[PDB]
């Protein structure tokens, strides 16, 4: 995940700054969960390829030199 | 009579929770497919024939390495007091290995390296001449 | 400040290794060039593992990397 | 980018490569602000400015 | 910046512009003094005079590369073991080159 | 005094230390000794550490978390947690006629043979530690079950942590 | 400069000199020739009488040595154990191998940032002293930890 | 007195689960590599053995990247042997690459045979002092 | 018991460092040919 | 009463290496 | 007095000078003499110059930098550094039964025969200097190794400076 330090900035100011803090934390967790899904996609697709090559449902790549 | 249940660990992060949940599913996919591959083509030969042991191959090591194969094999041979030999041409795309073990013998370190090398390189040991020999594949 | 403390002080910068040499024959722990082996694991900035920030200036707040990915994370919210 | 080093570049992926007789490597690749290298079995990062 | 508790210039460029030139000139002087101190060793090392061919012809410049790979795009690669190239061609000279045109 | 690694498997002369700091009163030292060698304070000390005790009928059971009493994924015994093991020996010293069963349990991650072998190894290690403290070989039996009969749900994190355990059952007759 | 590191982390020259001086006064021999470093420990300060069982109080010394080893940067460490002649060649070869295995494991458990640790036990084959009258009290029953500082 | 715990120990019930999953995946890799790898027995390995004559133990230093015939002839001439060729050179020659600083001639010959592959072979006769390069039909 | 390692020379200039590093490679290329 | 060192002496661990390289190159030149 | 080039290979009558400046007290002159002819002050004087001393078991080793004790790239001995050589003779005077090995080492720049020949020459020069100060010919041996077994890394400048050295080993019996 990408980090840049933000240096670019009272009765009810505190509670809404705190609510915005909770919203940002929740958004970051959601972004991480989609990244986890993407890496799982790539690894699971390759692993499934190995199983179907073993069970003779795909053809291997043929190479000429 | 305060009530308590035994595992009380340190607090956890939900990132680590999500990472663990992904890792478990990866793990049983790997287990099922490995079972299928073992059933389909049963192996017949073992690399104890090509790498037998000897005296002073029974010194021990613990290793954490994430680079190319040749320098690490040279370090093991130098620790075992053997000569080191290379056959064939090294490929342009390097052969990378990754070993993370604890307290095993040097013969098993070489056998694990030999298994991870795969179709790209091979390890042979001649104990009467005290030679460790790594040979590259005739590919490309 | 004090690099070669409890040694004789700084002798010179060895640029072949990127390290200072103290007045006894010990290598120092201080670096003296930027091409020294520092163990960097934490880097700032965004659009890493893409091409970096595509440098057009945008009417909206989207930040786009050089390979077409869009950083929603460095992008300002509404 | 054209990179001259004798470390081994791992992650960002290069387009062409050549090697000298004493073990220096030369790489041609696409631009990126970070490189992942292996030093002696240890994975670390190099930081590129000026892009 | 930080946490909940944490949230709750022309002389600049004129200083850089006079510092860069003075540093460059001073370091250039020191480099030239170190070069002039060691003038006989560099003449012994970069001995162009004893590489000259028969009719006072400077030899050509050749370059070598080893263990070459090119990934041209997806679907095609080309590899080679060694490559040799003529970077510069031979010609007549009247005087041999010296290290001073390169290093000074 | 006390040697911290298992006191060379000798019974520690614990009472004399209290009666020496109290004679250095004799009656107050005897009351403090007869309180702390009683069964309920030992049970409360296992409660103070992370070990659970269940009594129902004439069957008694100890529940031990491998997370704190073993090193990670090995049959080696964690030496920083020796007060709990010494208290286990002290509590088990009160029933010199019964037979003991020790059973080992893991969670669901991994292969089946791996789970069974690790359970068997951990149960044997705890049985050997019991046997080396004086208990005769005809009174003991160890068994390792895999993920056979769980007590929590393996699809959630804390329940899966609660599933990895060592069970000690013993009778009265 | 404020965001590049200015030194290798957790390391200081005064701390290196201080701990080397304290170890030499305590009795553990620390020597340096070129860039190779040797730490030599008598076996009586670590083990019981020829058994591979540590005393409980010697773990402070192993902790001190680990705190010394974290000050450098390195690739391989070698631990070798040597003993004195008791019964046969095999019994002390097994003894020295067990001693080196235990010591290198505790050092690996603590955070020494090495890539390889090699362990071997040579028995009583290479004595550094012709006076062989002690048992485990002899000066030539020892463990030696050697390494090379890298860059 | 003191025995600290390991510094990076999995002291967390999510971290624990992550580390065993990492253990089991690597176990499966070792199993897959063991099934997939093919080996040859050391009895029927077709590589030329070390011929242990006295003249072939001399040390050498070779940089070469070119045809096999010229380099093998020079190696034979340096060992005071004779050299003979049996077969036909193809249209595209057989190209090898040898780069060593200190090596004896017998293993240089062994590397020459290994790099030649199926197209050529090297035989050494130590009684009648000869080496012979044989092409493949 | 002040610790010291034997060769302690005058301080060096990094230009001389770079020139020496170029000269060594020139010298062993020269040796080989 | 007094001896002085040579005035242009390689009293520097980079200068020493420079002078050794300069010696060996000229040796190779005489051989060629 | 003292002749600065090696005192014509005579033992210098050093103690009488101190007891003459102190009688010119006798007891203070004897204490100053018995301090400075002791082994630890001689060892500290070699420490004050650039010579290293290592003692391990009953084997003793002196490490000498050729950078200060020889002229540049020659087997000639540097005459400005005679206090160090005199202190070497004084320290070696304490072990009149042992055998001596002197070994010479260079760095990696140059050709192999050149490195070997230069090492052999320097080792013989230091052995001849030892033999000329009284030590018998049956107690000495010199050997020159090339870049055979280095103690530092030759790819960096200071370690390469540390690699060029003379080693002196001797036993007790």
């Amino acid at each position: 995940m990408d980090y840049v330090k933000p240096e670019a900035p009272k009765e009810i100011w505190c509670i809404y700054t705190e609510r915005g803090w909770k919203n940002g934390i929740d958004q970051a967790n959601t972004i991480l969960e989609e990244n986890i899904a993407r890496i799982k996609e790539d690894f699971g697709g390759m692993i499934l390829y190995r199983k179907l090559l073993a069970m003779n449902m795909v053809s291997p790549p043929y190479v000429s030199h | 009579m305060k009530f308590k249940k035994p595992p009380i660990n340190n607090p956890s992060d939900d990132a680590t929770i999500k990472l663990a949940e992904a890792a478990v599913s990866v793990s049983d996919s790997m287990l099922e497919m490995a079972k299928v591959e073992k059933v389909i083509t049963p192996p017949s030969k073992d690399n104890t024939l090509t790498i037998p042991n000897a005296y002073n191959l029974q010194a021990r090591a613990s290793v954490d390495w994430s680079g190319p194969i040749e320098e690490l094999t040279a370090r093991i041979a130098k620790a075992a007091h053997f000569r080191f030999r290379v056959l064939g041409k090294s490929p342009s795309v390097p052969v990378l290995i990754s070993i993370s073990t604890k307290d095993e013998s040097l013969a098993e370190i070489l056998r694990d390296i030999d298994y991870q090398a795969g179709k790209k390189a091979s390890i042979h040991v001649y104990p009467n001449s005290q030679v460790v020999e790594l040979r590259y594949a005739k590919i490309y | 400040d004090g690099c070669c403390s409890k040694m004789g002080g700084i002798n010179y910068c060895d640029s072949s290794a990127g390290r200072l040499v103290c007045n006894n024959g010990f290598y120092s722990t201080c670096y003296c060039t930027r091409h020294a082996v520092m163990d960097l694991q934490f880097l700032m900035g965004c659009c890493l593992w893409h091409g970096g920030v595509y440098p057009q200036l945008n009417s909206s707040g989207l930040v786009v990397c050089n390979d077409g990915y869009v950083s929603e994370e460095c992008s300002l919210q509404k | 980018m054209y990179v001259r080093t004798n470390l081994t570049i791992l992650s960002p992926g290069w387009l062409a490569s050549m090697t000298s007789a004493d073990g220096t490597h030369a790489y041609e690749m696409q631009k990126s602000p970070v490189l992942l290298v292996s030093w002696h079995g240890k994975v670390m990062q190099l930081k590129v400015e000026g892009l | 910046t930080g946490s909940l508790a944490g949230l709750q210039m022309a002389l600049k460029e004129t200083a850089l512009s006079v510092g860069a030139q003075a540093g460059l000139a001073w370091r250039a002087k020191i480099i030239d003094e170190q070069l002039n101190k060691q003038a006989r060793n560099l003449d012994a090392i970069y001995d162009f005079n004893s590489l000259v061919l028969e009719h006072n012809i400077l030899p050509p410049v050749l370059l070598e590369g080893r263990n070459t790979l090119n990934l041209a795009d997806a679907q095609s690669i080309r590899i080679s073991d060694r490559t040799y190239k003529v970077a510069k061609q031979a010609h007549f000279i009247t005087t041999p080159p010296t290290w001073r045109q390169y290093l000074w | 005094c006390f040697h911290p690694p298992y006191n060379n498997f000798q019974p520690d002369r614990r009472a004399v230390k209290r009666v020496g700091v109290d004679t250095g009163g004799g009656t107050v030292g005897l009351v403090a000794s007869i309180y702390r060698d009683s069964k309920r304070k030992i049970i409360r000390d296992l409660q103070k550490q992370d070990i659970q005790y269940v009594e129902y009928g004439d069957t008694r059971t100890l529940i031990i978390p491998t997370d704190k009493y073993f090193m990670f994924s090995s049959p080696r015994l964690n030496e920083i947690c020796y007060p709990g093991l010494n208290n286990v020996i002290r509590l088990l010293n009160f029933y010199p006629q019964s037979t003991i069963y020790v059973a080992g349990f893991t969670d669901n991650v991994g292969s089946r043979s791996h789970k069974r072998k690790l359970s068997q190894a951990q149960a044997e290690t705890m049985m050997t530690f019991l046997w080396a403290n004086g208990i005769a070989a005809k009174r003991l039996k160890a068994e390792g079950y895999g993920d056979k009969n769980a007590i929590s749900d393996n699809a959630i994190i804390h329940g899966s942590a609660q599933n990895r355990r060592i069970e000690i059952q013993w009778f009265t007759s | 400069v404020p965001k590049l590191p200015c030194r290798v982390d957790g390391a200081c020259d005064a701390t290196i000199i201080k701990m080397m001086t304290d170890l030499n006064k305590k009795g553990i021999k620390v020597a340096s020739v070129g860039q190779n470093y040797l730490i030599s420990i008598p076996a009586s300060a670590l083990f019981a009488d020829q058994s591979p069982r540590l005393n409980w109080a010697s773990y402070s010394l192993l902790n001190e040595i680990a705190a010394f080893l974290k000050q450098f940067r390195k690739i391989a460490i070698t631990v070798t154990s040597y003993s004195s002649k008791y019964v046969s060649v095999k019994r002390e070869r097994a003894l020295t191998l067990a001693r080196s295995r235990v010591v290198s494991e505790y050092l690996w458990s603590q955070g020494v940032d090495s890539r390889i640790i090699f362990t071997q036990g040579l028995g009583s084959d290479k004595p550094i002293t012709s006076y062989t009258l002690g048992g485990d009290r002899s000066p030539n029953a020892r463990v030696e930890i050697t390494f090379r500082r890298a860059v």
